[PDB]
């Protein structure tokens, strides 16, 4: 349907990209952390690397840290099987169910 | 990925319920292209953290594959990611249970449109579940192979609707569920055939430490009138080997 992004980015440095990611979430040892696990749409590529409380835009900013391909690309991220979306970008990981759902890259 | 398995709450294979701390102590990837193993060799994707209806340490699946890869409820359930599977393109037109109950038409715009909720179907192309809108009792056997492994398909492109009714036999002709419950007492000697097949049970690491392998061939002496073929059969299903017998 939209465009997408291929593969465009260094294979070396995706590592390092993801690294600095994972560094740019603030990490937590007094709370359980939840394993958030995302999957994007463009090939089929999914890491994770999360903490335990956090809101949906440091989700947006961990995706746009993750990879420069779709930092600028608009995207609307989805759980499958309530037929909903997600919406409300500042709500937290517990209130509207984020705990290691389903995140799909859907773009629009 | 050793642990017990909850009871049925709904009836779909679409929605599967999730027990998330136990995920939390996993590693299990997202959604739709998860795998499951168990009986009869039988690798098995579907969906997973959908629902949350139930608690930890406990999953349901459907019945369809409750019935299949296990024998009961209160079994084993074992979980696997499979993801970066590419995308199909329409597959069964074909069911194989139900299809003269009721009315063709389309052949596959009137029982898998409405029953589903942006779910394509990851199953094996060839396996069953039952998909109807109103009496939602029919099987299918997929005879529409555009991916080869485990995948997903493309929301609604085009097909042919080639589908044609079979009597319900196959998956009891070919893949008849036995296990070892399923011979009635034979453990006197079925323990000896059990060690006699554990070498070529998935093992060529032992094979070294055995020299020669002690099966090089297994006669089995019983009555006339006792039957061997299940008895041949039982380790069919339960190594995975292909039978082939002649
Ligand atoms: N020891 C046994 N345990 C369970 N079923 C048996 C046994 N012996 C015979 N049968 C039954 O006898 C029937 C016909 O036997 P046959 O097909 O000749 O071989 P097999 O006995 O291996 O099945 C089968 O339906 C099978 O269930």
């Amino acid at each position: 349907t939209a465009p997408q992004v291929l593969n465009t980015s260094s294979p070396a440095q995706q590592a390092e990209n993801e690294a600095k990611a994972s560094s740019s979430i603030l990490i937590n040892e007094a709370e359980p952390t939840t394993n958030i696990q995302i999957r994007l749409a463009d090939g089929g590529r999914l890491v994770q690397k999360f903490n335990h409380s956090h809101r949906i835009s440091d989700i947006r900013l961990f995706i746009v840290d993750a990879r420069p391909a779709m930092a600028a690309t608009s995207f609307v991220l989805m759980t499958t099987f309530p037929n909903k979306e997600l919406a409300d970008e500042n709500q937290t990981l517990k209130e509207a169910n984020l705990l290691n759902a389903v995140i799909v890259q859907r773009l629009t | 990925n050793r642990l017990i398995v909850d009871e049925a709450i709904n009836e779909d294979n679409s929605v599967v319920s999730l027990s998330q701390p136990k995920m939390d102590e996993l590693q299990l990837f997202r959604g739709d292209t998860v795998l499951l193993k168990g009986k009869k060799r039988r690798e098995a994707v579907c969906i997973v953290l959908s629902d949350d209806t139930c608690s930890d340490e406990k999953i349901r699946m459907n019945r369809v594959v409750r019935n299949n890869l296990r024998v009961r409820l209160g079994d084993v359930i074992s979980i696997q990611p499979c993801p970066d599977v590419k995308y199909g393109k329409r597959i069964h037109v074909l069911p194989i249970d139900d299809t003269v109950e009721g009315i063709t038409g389309n052949l596959f715009e009137v029982y898998l449109k409405p029953y589903f909720l942006e779910a394509y179907r990851p199953i094996r192309k060839g396996d069953i579940f039952l998909v109807h809108g109103g009496m939602r009792a029919v099987e299918f056997k997929v005879v529409e192979t555009d991916p080869s492994p485990y995948c997903i398909v493309a929301p609604d492109t085009v097909i042919h609707c080639e589908g044609e009714p079979i009597k319900r036999e196959d998956e009891e002709e070919s893949l008849n569920e036995v296990g070892y419950d399923d011979i009635g007492g034979c453990r006197k000697q079925l323990a000896q055939i059990k060690e006699m097949v554990e070498l070529p049970l998935r093992h060529p690491a032992l094979f070294k430490a055995i020299g020669v392998k002690p099966p090089r061939g297994i006669l089995l002496y019983g009555p006339p009138g006792t039957g061997k073929t299940l008895i041949a059969r039982a380790v069919a299903n339960e190594t995975g080997a292909f039978f082939f017998l002649i």
